[PDB]
């Protein structure tokens, strides 16, 4: 917006093409009823195929937010040049009411979190990764450093933070540092190097 | 990017130039200029002065032939780069199967339509279909899953490390969201046929013929087994008519 | 019951329910839950921006003036705190669950531990990585201004040249003739160029001509047409079901559907697969067995959970129609076999 | 049950972070809804003169309930809204 007087109009053509984009690809991925269909080469072991088929569709679908990891992760790859999606093994636990669990859960990765080497093309052939994750504290406690918790980079937040404007990510929520769920920044590390 | 650039700067010049005509200047000295008179914003006037070649509108630079109408064209150069249109058809997972799905009239094979097909398919190969691969090879070395048989309707506790690999297990992306639809009509069609020949017919008894319409129900009408179809476990063989007995005898 | 848009109190570092830290939505409510539940022997208990949006949501209403009933009554409708944080109610030593507060002024009413946020969000055209997406006035806004102002631009000039002004030199002017209201020639004069046409501004032709096909911008970057072809339940199932001539293959649908196949995925399967949860923790649920209509006390405990079952939304109004068709070839089928 | 001293420290620590959230969402939304409403009703448009010619375009009135031929069309058309269904007649008799 140079000058008042230059009449300051903005085209919106990147916002169309994105939207006519979408408009086909949920239209196509997450439009019918399950998502995917396992099939096997042979009979005798099509008996794991349908097991595999409900398995997933219950997971990505009936049990995790599929409709919002798809949307999400294309609505932000169009314009970011990539998108990642993470999945892992929750360890979820709780009249000695000490419920344990094991899930895969399935969550949406925006392309601001990842840091990945130069001289790499793929996830085999990569070396280094680094994957920037909010985590809470109670996660740490229950297997580190148990006796200390008062622990405390622009660019990964300004790109988050200009994914909107009412929103910031580095801004202080309210919780305190002190509280056992509070929630604080990692550094998650894939390497292949001499450990030993 | 360019795009988007230059269809901004280009309204840009058009607007100011419409702002600028839309509301008119004049011309007149003091001589003849009337001052009071000409103040007045009724369109029926009725007073002006005698000179009768004073007054003209202002000229307005004119809006160009060229400059604004062939970047009027600049829409399609979106449509060559990209694939979207404000009136085309949209893609559905039948036709990214298929193009010639609908070769009716609904042929598909446009170069607006192909091209979205273009990163669908890149994203279900570069994606997805390493997501199944990845979660199946996860799900197969942690965890010991329970698997709800359809027998006894019961519940089965399956080791997930005697399941299978990748190897000899294929995936499919984008299922149709009728593909309950041609199933039903697919195995109808294969009934038929085995019906229609009779050295099957031994072989396809009547342990096979009930789960077979409870499939081609149950991708319609699921809970047959209380009002559609009886269980196979209750289906005690009828006791022969004393006619055929006393035939017999 | 629905929840507007002003009554919810979400962090920053949050990007959805599950994820969130901290949660507040203020709520109104009545004394008759608060007094059933603590300090009854006080009840003389008495946040523009939460004022402001619904009194600017029309102009016929607020929500901030005073209805009339006296403070002490029972029934008067008080603001409440409603809250669902994940912080150390106990020691920070265990991992911080989330607990439901709610709290009023300088007193608590409630608190206790619950496993999933009982509200549900609806999000057109969302933005990854961040708890609120996107808005049609977000890209309607400047459309608006620029179809405003060029007919504010247009109007003026409209009403200007429509006030037809007859401009004549000082000499040869003959006021008592001129200004004679009826359009009659009975009064007259030679010299024919004294009276003229006022040189009224013409219309500019690429100002308002360019920008005159601005409504297919608003036709791109939305779904809308004042004559264009839109979606139905059944095609959004299935783009081929009116495969015959209606191919779907336009724009105008397809950056359409995206919002109301987010809605349902981000949405309400959400509220179902919450409702389903809901149910299977409480109370005795009483329903109707069909055979005597027996009226059977069944337990929620026994029905299973999400990970096995799947919701669909978006029913057709004739389902009942073709699953009878599909019963009555699924019939004749079986009845054609006879093993 | 909980003893009131936690109480008083969960009141503190809950009203700082309930003033951190209705920072960021009054200045980075309420800010923008607020208006949109008004333009949502075309009168925050001004009227900057009587002779301005003050006319108001609701392009964004027409685009707003635009989609919502189709919402309410295609969710709420129905019998009704919504139907389970199960994956064995194990639990086929409790989807309904």
């Amino acid at each position: 917006p140079v000058t008042a007087g230059s009449s300051s109009w903005v085209d919106r053509t990147v916002w169309e093409s994105v939207n006519g984009t979408l408009q086909d690809i949920i239209n196509v991925f997450c439009s019918g009823d399950e998502a995917v269909t396992f099939v096997a080469d042979n009979q005798q072991d099509s008996d794991a195929a349908d097991v595999a088929t409900k398995l997933v569709n219950q997971i990505l679908l009936r049990d995790n937010p599929g409709y919002n990891i798809i949307s999400s992760a294309a609505q932000e790859c169009l314009v970011t040049r990539n998108s990642f999606i993470k999945y892992y093994w929750d360890e979820q636990t709780s009249v000695t009411y000490e419920q344990t669990v094991k899930r895969v859960k399935v969550e949406y990765v925006p392309s601001e979190q990842i840091f990945v080497d130069e001289h790499a093309t793929s996830f085999a052939d990569a070396q280094y990764f680094c994957h920037r994750v909010r985590r809470s504290k109670e996660d740490l406690v229950a297997m580190g450093f148990p006796k200390d918790e008062i622990e405390a980079t622009t660019q990964s937040t300004v790109a988050w933070s200009r994914t909107d404007w009412r929103q910031d990510i580095d801004a202080d929520i309210g919780t305190d540092t002190e509280d056992i769920a509070s929630m604080v920044w990692v550094y998650e590390h894939y390497i292949r190097t001499g450990v030993l | 990017k360019d795009i988007q650039d230059l269809r901004t700067a280009l309204v840009r010049g058009y607007i100011d130039n419409v702002n600028n005509a839309n509301y008119g200047r004049y011309k007149a000295l003091v001589g003849a200029y009337d001052r009071r008179s000409l103040l007045d914003n009724r369109p029926g006037g009725v007073v002006e002065m005698e000179r009768q070649d004073a007054i003209d509108l202002f000229p307005y630079h004119n809006l160009p032939q060229g400059i604004d109408g062939l970047l009027g064209m600049s829409e399609e150069l979106k449509e060559t780069r990209t694939g979207v249109t404000k009136l085309g058809m949209g893609i559905n997972p039948d036709v990214f199967k298929n193009d010639n799905a609908y070769a009716t009239v609904g042929l598909m094979m446009n170069a607006a339509q192909n091209r979205l097909r273009m990163v669908c398919r890149n994203i279900a190969h570069n994606g997805m279909v390493e997501l199944m691969r990845g979660i199946y090879n996860l799900i197969r070395e942690n965890g010991e899953v329970p698997i709800e048989v359809q027998t006894p309707r019961g519940m089965i506790q399956v080791n997930p490390k005697q399941l299978p690999a990748r190897h000899n297990l294929q995936v499919v992306v984008a299922i149709s969201p009728n593909e309950k639809a041609e199933r039903a009509q697919k195995l109808i069609s294969l009934k038929q046929l085995i019906a229609a020949d009779a050295q099957l017919a031994p072989l396809f008894g009547l342990e096979q013929d009930r789960y077979m319409t409870a499939q081609i129900f149950e991708l319609m009408g699921i809970k047959d087994t209380h009002k559609y179809l009886l269980p196979l476990e209750q289906y005690q063989p009828p006791e022969p008519s004393p006619m055929e007995i006393l035939q017999l005898e | 019951e629905y929840v507007p848009s002003e009554q919810i109190f979400v962090d920053e570092h949050a990007t959805s329910f599950a994820d969130a830290q901290y949660f507040c939505h203020r709520v109104r409510r009545s004394k008759e839950d608060l007094v059933a539940m603590g300090f009854p022997k006080d009840e003389i208990e008495a946040t523009t921006q939460s004022t402001v949006a619904w009194s600017r949501t029309d102009w016929r209403q607020d929500i901030d003036a005073d209805i009339g009933t006296d403070t002490e009554d029972i029934a008067s409708m008080v603001w409440v705190y409603e809250h669902y944080i994940r912080t150390g109610v106990l020691d920070k030593n265990k991992e911080s669950k989330l607990y439901q507060v709610i709290q009023a002024g300088e007193h608590i009413l409630h608190t206790e531990e619950v496993t999933h946020i009982p509200f549900v969000t609806f999000c057109p055209y969302p933005i990854p990585g961040s708890f609120y997406g996107q808005s049609v006035y977000d890209i309607t806004k400047d459309i608006q201004d620029l179809r405003t102002a060029l007919v504010r631009g247009y109007i003026d000039n409209v009403n200007n040249a429509n006030y037809g002004r007859y401009k004549a030199l000082v000499g040869a002017y003959d006021r008592r003739s001129l200004l004679d209201n009826r359009p009659g020639g009975v009064v007259e004069m030679e010299r024919q160029d004294a009276i003229d046409l006022f040189p009224y501004h013409n219309l500019p032709q690429g100002i308002d001509g360019l920008l005159g096909m601005s409504e297919e911008l608003k036709e791109t970057r939305t779904g809308v047409t004042k004559l264009g072809m839109g979606i139905n339940p059944d095609v959004f199932k299935n783009d081929n079901a009116y495969a015959t001539v209606g191919l779907m293959m336009n724009a105008a649908q397809n950056r359409l559907r995206m919002v109301c196949r987010n809605i349902a995925h981000n949405g309400m399967v959400e509220l179902m697969r919450g409702i389903y949860n809901l149910i299977r923790e409480n109370g005795e649920v009483p329903i109707e067995v069909q055979t005597p209509r027996g009226m059977i006390q069944v337990n929620p405990k026994q029905l299973p959970a999400r990970h096995n079952l799947q919701v669909v939304v978006a029913i057709s109004p004739n389902e009942k129609a073709e699953r009878a068709q599909k019963l009555i070839s699924l019939k004749q089928l079986i009845a054609a076999d006879a093993q | 049950k909980y003893s009131e001293e936690v109480l008083d420290e969960l009141r503190v620590d809950l009203q700082r972070r309930f003033n951190y959230a209705q920072g960021y969402v009054d200045m980075a939304v309420k800010g923008y809804a607020r208006e949109a409403w008004e333009y949502f009703y075309g009168n925050l448009p001004a009227p900057v003169t009587a002779g301005s010619s003050s006319w108001v375009d609701r392009t964004v009135w027409e685009s707003v309930n635009g989609t919502l031929q189709d919402i309410i069309n295609v969710f709420c058309s129905g019998d009704e809204a919504v139907t389970f269904v199960a994956d064995n007649q194990q639990d086929s008799d409790a989807a309904d």
